[PDB]
């Protein structure tokens, strides 16, 4: 760990310094620096490590897509033969974002998960490596294509099924979290009308619940709901 | 792309 | 060189992917590579060059000044004593840039500027060597930041003579020189006269010139004296 | 910031 020599509360300092600056690479580094110290996470914490590896990795993802379609262009009918090199950057850029999704892995599976026994931070967190192995499973094309897909699978239904039984329709990690397994099945799991149909009970029981909140927990809620619409309008 | 948090 | 076992042409068509996927470290490592091959750069191959470093160390800049901005303020009178980690963080990212300049510079140095006979490439060349000791300007305080500071004028002022006696006054290299070594004037110098002058005159001369040229050498100068006019109202 | 390319 090229981070443990500095403390807790500097790494977790120079994390929010790192995100005012755009600086995610360093922003997740000082992160995985904070969680290798090896106590529990507060939210405010969990959401430090959750933006820093999302934007990491959502701009791998970005780039690998721009370079998968470039590849798949090259294989064409009458595409000019331009050798190994799109190929090889794809996989390249593959390659390190398989090994970002890994390291978050890692940091869930030791041992943020297994020491996690509040509602809000157990599902959280699986909710998180469910999102890690969809990202791994969107770019799988051997062997252990379909193992990826049941560990994203089987995380995301255990989130699910802890956020129904301890959370209100309307907490914002569980609407996240649906509003995520949603997508995993229309896009991963080849299966729309599951995407669909948890998408709109989510929405429709959250609409029901929101006379209990607050204006600033309403807003909250109301700004992931509108997610959840925004997709089911792309898909119907 | 759908949208994802 | 971690390049080293790749094909020049392999570097170049993959530093042109790593620019579509907006992968500006890898582009800038790609061509640093193809650089230490030895020959001689194309226009192409310069513009690849100079695109990737200028969007890494731009990235950096904007990351030093939202750094120094907060930590600026860290030292105004109230200010809440918070500890060494705005000013180490800072001094993280500062070392990195200056890392890519020296990096850059060392390219120019060995052996691109010494090699390079045409004016073309010699002005464009002193133009980058001129804007890297800018940078590193822009971030010295101590013993060496008039040094730095007249390596930068040298380089800009061998690049202006060249331009003046060898290019038009409308080619983009000595338009996009003069915008930039205005902007040393005027930000580094502490000579916003100068500057004007220089960004004044730039355009006037380019003005005259308009009429001998092609409807797309015409679209390519008129942007770049767009930009010296929008320094000018920005300053006056 | 001014322009410089
Ligand atoms: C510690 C904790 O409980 N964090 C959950 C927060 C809920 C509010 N919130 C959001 O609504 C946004 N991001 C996320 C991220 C993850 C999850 Cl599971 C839900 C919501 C919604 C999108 C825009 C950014 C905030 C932040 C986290
Ligand atoms: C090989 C060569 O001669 N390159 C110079 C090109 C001139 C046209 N051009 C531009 O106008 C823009 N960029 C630059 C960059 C460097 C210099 Cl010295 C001038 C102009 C102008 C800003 C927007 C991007 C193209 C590219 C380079
Ligand atoms: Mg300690
Ligand atoms: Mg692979
Ligand atoms: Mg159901
Ligand atoms: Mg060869
Ligand atoms: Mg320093
Ligand atoms: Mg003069």
């Amino acid at each position: 760990g090229a981070m443990g020599s500095m403390e807790r509360a500097s790494l977790i300092q120079k994390a929010k310094l790192a995100e005012q600056a755009e600086r995610y690479e360093d922003m997740a580094a000082f992160m995985k620096g904070a969680v290798e110290k090896g106590e529990e996470l507060s939210c405010e914490e969990r959401n430090l490590l959750s933006v820093a590896y999302k934007n990491v990795v959502g701009g791998q993802r970005a780039a690998w897509r721009v370079l998968s379609s470039i590849e798949q262009k090259s294989n064409e009918e009458g595409s000019e033969e331009k050798g190994p090199e799109v190929r090889e950057y794809r996989e390249k850029v593959e390659t390190e974002l398989q090994g970002v999704c890994d390291t978050v892995l890692g940091l869930l599976d030791s041992h943020l998960i297994k020491e996690a026994g509040d509602a809000e931070s157990r599902v959280f967190y699986l909710k998180m490596k469910g999102d890690y192995y969809r990202y791994l499973a969107e770019v799988a094309t051997g062997d252990d294509k379909k193992r990826i897909i049941d560990s994203a699978r089987s995380a995301y239904q255990e989130a699910m099924d802890i956020s129904k039984k301890e959370m209100p329709p309307t907490n914002p990690i569980r609407l996240g979290l649906a509003l995520n397994f949603s997508v995993f099945h229309y896009e991963i799991a080849n299966s729309p009308e599951e995407a669909i149909s948890l998408a709109k009970t989510t929405f429709d029981e959250a609409m029901a619940d929101l006379h209990t909140l607050s204006e600033d927990s309403y807003k909250d809620s109301t700004l992931i709901m509108q997610l959840l619409r925004d997709n089911l309008t792309l898909w119907t | 792309f759908p949208a994802t948090v």
